[PDB]
Order: C-alpha cells, then structure tokens, then sequence
C-alpha cells in the first residue's frame, strides 16, 4: 500500500477537502511473526504472559487439547508450539495467536497503539472482533448443540454453544477503557474522535 | 510626552480588534500562506507612508478637525463638505458597527463549540453593546477613561501570549504549514484589492495620530520619528501573530473557523482556554469606548463654517457630555448591523475611507504648486505622496471593475446624496432652509437639556 509518508500525505489531503478518516483496528490478536510472540514463546521478560499458554500432551504428531473449544474457521482452538512446548490459544487461525487481555501490560500496549494513530491525525477507529476479547479462565468445556454427538467428531464451530469464549464478564469494560483513551484526543472542539464497534 | 512614550499612544491606538477578525478574510482572498504574509507586511508600509503624509499637513496648517482643514486649504469647500458628510453617516458609524460586531463574535463562539452561532444571536448581542456603550458615554464623561486603562492592559497581555506561544512552538519544529507557501494563489486585481481592504482595517488609526501627539518635548523631529518606529513595530506584531496562527492551524482550518483566536487558544492553552474570549472581548469594547470620546470634534469645526447642523456638538448641562452626537452615532450603527455582515461593512467602510485618504494626499501635491510660502517644518520626499496617491486610486477603482457588489453602490449613493444637500443648504441659502432647522434645534434643546458648548475655537 505504500510507506508511512504516503499515509501522512493522504491524511493531510483528506483534511484540506473537509473530509474525515477512520481506520480499522484489530485488538484481539496478532500474527505469529509479531515480535511479541517470538519473545513470548522463548519466555523472554514480561512477554511470557502476553499470550494464553497452557500445558498439553503432544505426542505422535497429535495434540490432546486442554478443552473442546473450537476455532471459528473450525478445528481445535489450541495449537502446540515446539519451542515453548506448550499450547497457545487462537480464536481464528493458528497463525493468529490471541492476546492475553487479563494481563495489564497487554492493555497498556494497545493504548499506546491507539495514541500512535491519533497523533497522526486519524479521526476515529472501527473496532473488530471485540466480542472475542476475553474467555473464561476456568477452561471448562462448551456445551454441544447435539449432546449425543461423539466428541471426536465435534469439529465445526456451529456444533457448540459459545458461552465461555464470546462476551465474557469484563469485555465491555475493556471497550469503555478504549473510549477513555480516545477522550484525551477529543477535547478540542471540532476534533471529536469516533469509536465504532463491529460485532456480527 | 517624550519619544518613547509617544510610541505608546501610536501602538495602543492602532492595535485593536482588527488582528482578531481580519486573518480569515486576508487568507480567503489570497488563498495561500505565502502571499497572505506579504499582504500583512505591505499594509504596514502603506500605513507608515500614509501617516508621514498626514504629519506634514498637520504641522503645515495647524487647525483642528481631521482631514477637514486639509481639504479646505487644497480644493475649497466642496470636498471639505463631502468629508464631514461622509464621516457623519458612513465612516464613523460603520467603525462603531464593525467593532461591536467583532465583540459579539468572540462572546458567542465558546458557547457553540463545533458549530456556527446563528445570526440573530450575533446581531442582538452586538446591538446590546452599541446601546450600552452609547448610554455609558452619554452619562459618565470620566467613567469611560478610567476603565480604558484596564482595557489597554488586557489588550497587550493577550497579544504577548499569542506572539510568544507562536515562537516557542515554531522552535520545536511545527513548520509544516509553511512548506510550499506559494502554491495556489490569485493574480486577480479584485482578490488582491480585497485582501488590502481587510488588512488595512487592522491598521486603521494612523490618520488620527496627528493631534494628540503634538504634545511632545521636541516636535518636527519626534513626530516623524514616532511613525518610523511606532507603526513598523505594529507591523512586526501583526506578522508574528499571523505566523503564530499558522503553527497550530492549517490554511483550511483557519477558513473554517468562527473566531480565529478562540481556535488558537483551544489548541495551545487547554485547561484555561476561556482567557482568550475574555481578554479579546475586553480589548474590543475598549476599542469601541475610545471612539466615543472624540465624538464632536469634527462636528464642531464643520458647524463653524456652516457645513454641519449645529444642534450636534451641543453639551448636556448635567453630565457634561456631547449627548446629541453620541446618540446619533448609536442610531446609525444599529441600522448598519441589521443588514450587517463583517466582510460587507469592511468593504463599505474601506471604499469611503480610502476615497478621502487619497484626496488629502493628492492635496499635499496640489499644495506644493498652488500653496507655496507656507512654512513646512516636516517635509517628505515627493515620491511618497505620489505612490500613496496611485495606490489609493487602485484601492478605489479595482473593486468596482472586478467584483462589483451591492455595498459599493449604497456607498456612492450616500456620498453623492450629500452633494445635493450642499447645493440646497450651503451654496443656495434658500429661505425655507432655516425655517426647518432652528425649530428642530430649539425643540431638541429642551428635550435633552443641551446647550451650545461654552467654548470658542481654542
Ligand atoms: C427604521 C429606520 C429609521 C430608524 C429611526 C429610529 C430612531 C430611534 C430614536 C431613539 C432615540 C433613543 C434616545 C435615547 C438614548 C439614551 C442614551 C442616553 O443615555 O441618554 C442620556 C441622557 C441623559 O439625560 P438625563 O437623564 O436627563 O441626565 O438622556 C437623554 O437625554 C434622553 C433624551 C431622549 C433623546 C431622544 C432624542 C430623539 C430625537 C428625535 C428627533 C427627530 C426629529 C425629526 C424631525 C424631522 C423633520 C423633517
Ligand atoms: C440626538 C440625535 C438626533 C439629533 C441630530 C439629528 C436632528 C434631527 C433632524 C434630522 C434632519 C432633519 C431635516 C434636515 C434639517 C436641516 C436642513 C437644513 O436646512 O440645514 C441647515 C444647515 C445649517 O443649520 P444651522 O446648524 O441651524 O445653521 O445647513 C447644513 O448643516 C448642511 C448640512 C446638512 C447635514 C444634514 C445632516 C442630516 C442627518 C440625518 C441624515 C439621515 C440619513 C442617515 C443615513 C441613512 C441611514 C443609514
Ligand atoms: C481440520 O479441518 C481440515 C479442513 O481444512 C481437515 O483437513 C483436510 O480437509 C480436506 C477437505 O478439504 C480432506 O480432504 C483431508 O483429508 C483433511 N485432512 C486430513 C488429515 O484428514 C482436517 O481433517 C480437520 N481436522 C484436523 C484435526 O486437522
Ligand atoms: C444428533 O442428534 C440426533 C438426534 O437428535 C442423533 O440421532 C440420530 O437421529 C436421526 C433422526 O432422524 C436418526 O435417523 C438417526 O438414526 C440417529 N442416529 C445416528 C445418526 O447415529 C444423532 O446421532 C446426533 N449426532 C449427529 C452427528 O447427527
Ligand atoms: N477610529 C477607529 N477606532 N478606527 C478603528 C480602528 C481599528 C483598529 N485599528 C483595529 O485593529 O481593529
Ligand atoms: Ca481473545
């Protein structure tokens, strides 16, 4: 798409025509090539708890996961990492590990990203996948839609009720703290910052 | 008064409400940042070359008034009569209307944060300032001058805050609005001419510099030295305030802004942003309270030649104030704000003022061929009133041949309507003329308790 100077020339050009610019923001997960995840799986410093890791019993090339939770695109939502020798959680794909939002260091890093783009002059944000932000820490199994189905065959996302992996207690308070961070850039009149959420 | 304290009256009179209102319409006509700062410097040159021409006439002739004794010595009684008529109904009430409308733009704007305040609130708060200042100055002759010292003190505090905060932010590297300063401009003689109208409104007051600054320890040296120092010091403050605006604002954000200083004070002074609508509003009614002091000085000397109604410039017996002249200026100023619109009263004021600025400066060149043997202590080089005459021809003819709007027709039709009154009341002393005027003079005298001023010329 270009460089950072191409973005800054676009933001200035949008403002000279009287337009506003909002961008997407992805708080739920990163790539597994992010620098936080490469430090997380070697247990380096504070980054050890940036992602959700749990013990598993990977043998014969196959993983026994800690529970029955499924990915949105459909298989187990736990993936074994060979360097860490633990399993990490992902809501969408195994290349997209979920951030641990019960860690307050993670919540501080998301706020610095928001301040970065608001300083560039972005007029607002669209928040993606906010209902996936928190999961239950008790790690109990979800309820099957068909209770006589054998659990070896439960692999599709629509075969479970997602009572423990979507819309947990404390999720709306994280979205409200995002609104509080953007309120420090909204005090000047005519420069209110927009926050929209996507939950489909 | 010395030299250094002579600068203080020149700066304090010129710096007013103009620098808080005019930067939007100078930029709107020359649509780049680069030519906008060239215009604010070129109006500082016109204001000092114009005030040097008035300093020569003010020590040559030595009669009080304004441009009225300068026009009488050069052309006769016809353009002298037209000046006292056009300053009675056009020049002085529109100056009072622009300032009181400029006060109301700054009181209303912090209550409409991202929004535009409706015209009924701007006009009915400006009308309440015209009536309140006309009531105070018609009752309490000493009260207007005591509060003037705290209005001048509040004026140059908010000027020093804007200039210094613009130099601090420019030091930190906020120079990205001056990058390609000359891309997108107008070489149009209607857009350049209207940027000169609004730029010279903020410099207005250079022609009233003659009389109250003759009280110096050594005139004919300290008066032309107070103009070369005093007005280019104002030009240094006006360029620095406009540079201070463009460090926090784009040229697009400055056009889409109601009051340009409340936008500055919202980005720089956040937890105390209300001090900019508080000090600018104090500085603005200080500029309107100052003009009601000298109400009647030109009225008295034009009435002495029979060129003005003498019921004006009468003095109330209780509360020794020129109450007929103050009440008359308040009525015409409230009539002017109902069609209203700063950027329409500025063009209406500037067409009439610069028609008569260029007639007295041309009268300086006439009085060198017709009026020798006349003892000139201050003497300018002859090229200074020549180019100041040709620039005044450019500021009069170019708006009506490029962008002729309807306010330039009402300004001509009000000046030449005085030319009819010259031929019915001055040139031909008809019998039915003073059968009307002295009944009005006698009945207004008992209605207001106003007497002839117990005062001869000096
Ligand atoms: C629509 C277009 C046209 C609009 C015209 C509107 C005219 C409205 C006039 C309103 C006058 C308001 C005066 C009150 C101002 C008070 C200010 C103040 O503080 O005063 C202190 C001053 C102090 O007096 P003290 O209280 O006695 O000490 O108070 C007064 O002097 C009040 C006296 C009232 C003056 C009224 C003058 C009216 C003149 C009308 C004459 C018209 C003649 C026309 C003849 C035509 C012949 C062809
Ligand atoms: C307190 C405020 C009101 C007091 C001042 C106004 C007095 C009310 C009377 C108004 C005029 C009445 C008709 C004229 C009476 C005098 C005629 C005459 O023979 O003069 C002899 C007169 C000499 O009279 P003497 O003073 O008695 O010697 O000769 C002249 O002075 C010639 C100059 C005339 C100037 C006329 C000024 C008219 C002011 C009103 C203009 C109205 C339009 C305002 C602008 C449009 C709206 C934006
Ligand atoms: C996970 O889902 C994938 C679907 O992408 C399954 O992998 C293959 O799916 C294709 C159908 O598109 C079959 O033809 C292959 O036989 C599947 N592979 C295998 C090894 O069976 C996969 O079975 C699912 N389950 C797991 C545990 O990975
Ligand atoms: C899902 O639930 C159904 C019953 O709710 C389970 O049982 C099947 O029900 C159908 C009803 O028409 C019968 O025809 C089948 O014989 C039943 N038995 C089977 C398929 O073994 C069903 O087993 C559950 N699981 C799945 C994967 O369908
Ligand atoms: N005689 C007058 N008060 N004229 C108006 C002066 C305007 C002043 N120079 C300003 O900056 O707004
Ligand atoms: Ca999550």
């Amino acid at each position: 798409f270009g460089t950072m100077e191409d973005f800054e020339n676009l933001v200035a050009a949008i403002h000279d025509k009287g337009l506003k610019l909002i961008i997407d923001f992805i708080p739920n997960h990163t790539s597994d090539k992010h620098i936080w995840f490469q430090l997380s799986r070697t247990r380096t410093g504070k980054y050890t708890d940036y992602y959700i890791w749990h013990d598993c019993t990977h043998e014969n090339g196959k993983t026994i996961p800690p529970n029955n939770w499924l990915s949105v695109y459909g298989n187990s939502s736990w993936h074994f990492d060979e360097v860490r020798n633990q399993c990490y959680f992902h809501q969408f794909m195994k290349e997209q590990p979920d951030l641990n939002f019960r860690n307050p260091d993670v919540q501080e890093e998301i706020k610095e990203i928001l301040r970065f783009w608001l300083t560039k002059g972005v007029d607002g944000f669209s928040l993606d996948a906010v209902k996936f932000l928190l999961e239950a820490k008790h790690l109990r199994d979800e309820i099957q839609v068909n209770k006589t189905q054998i659990p070896d065959t439960v692999t599709q996302y629509s075969e479970l009720y997602h009572d423990f992996t979507t819309t947990q207690v404390g999720m709306h308070d994280i979205v409200r703290s995002f609104r509080q961070t953007m309120d420090q850039y909204s005090t000047e009149p005519g420069r209110y910052r927009f926050m929209g959420t996507e939950a489909y | 008064l010395g030299l250094i304290s002579g600068i203080s009256i020149i700066v304090g009179t010129i710096i007013g409400s103009g620098i808080f209102v005019s930067p939007k319409s100078v930029l709107s006509n020359t649509e780049a940042v680069g030519p906008c700062l060239i215009i604010w410097a070129a109006c500082g040159v016109l204001a000092t070359l114009g005030a040097l021409c008035f300093a020569e006439l003010g020590t040559m002739i030595t009669k009080s008034g304004g441009e009225y004794p300068y026009l009488m010595e050069a052309y006769g009684p016809i353009p002298a009569y037209l000046f006292s008529w056009a300053s009675l109904i056009v020049i002085k009430p529109t100056s009072f209307a622009i300032i009181c409308l400029s006060f109301s733009e700054y009181v209303c704007a912090p209550f409409y944060v991202g929004c535009k305040p409706p015209q009924i609130v701007v006009k009915c708060l400006a009308a309440a300032a015209i009536l309140f200042i006309s009531t105070v100055n018609s009752l309490s002759v000493r009260l207007g001058s005591y509060v003037q010292n705290i209005f001048t003190a509040a004026k140059l505090v908010i000027v020093a805050i804007i200039i210094i905060s613009g130099l601090v932010l420019l030091a930190q590297g906020n120079t990205k609005n001056f990058d390609n300063s000359f891309e997108g401009a107008q070489l149009s003689v209607g857009a350049i001419s209207l940027a000169f109208y609004n730029g010279l409104w903020a410099y207005d007051g250079w022609n009233q510099l003659n009389y109250i600054t003759e009280e110096l320890r050594n005139p004919y040296r300290n008066l032309p030295l107070a103009i070369i120092i005093g007005i280019p010091l104002v030009t240094a403050c006006y360029i620095l305030m406009n540079v201070s605006y463009f460090t926090v604002m784009t040229a697009t954000e400055l056009l889409q802004s109601q009051a340009v200083a409340v936008t500055f004070g919202d980005r720089v002074l956040y937890p105390a942003s209300w001090i900019v609508p508080l000090f600018v509003a104090f500085s603005t009614i200080g500029a309107a309270n100052g003009t009601c002091f000298t109400a009647g000085r030109l009225i008295y000397v034009a009435g002495r030649e029979g060129h003005m109604l003498k019921v004006l410039s009468y003095i109330s017996v209780r509360r020794l104030t020129p109450a007929p002249a103050i009440i008359f200026y308040g009525i015409i100023a409230t009539i002017y704000i109902i069609p209203g619109d700063i950027n329409s009263l500025v063009n209406y004021f500037s067409f009439a003022a610069w028609l008569f600025y260029g007639l007295t400066i041309l009268g300086l060149i006439v009085m060198r061929f017709t009026r020798k043997e006349l003892e000139r202590p201050i003497k300018v080089p002859v090229v200074i009133p020549v180019l100041m005459t040709l620039i005044s021809v450019f500021l009069v003819l170019a708006p009506i041949i490029s962008k002729p709007t309807w306010e330039y027709l009402y300004c001509v039709l009000f000046i030449l309507s005085g030319l009819l009154f010259y031929f019915l009341f001055v040139h031909y002393k008809f019998g039915w003329a003073q059968k009307i005027s002295k009944p009005i003079t006698m009945h207004l005298q008992m209605l207001m308790e106003v007497v002839p001023p117990e005062e001869d010329p000096e």
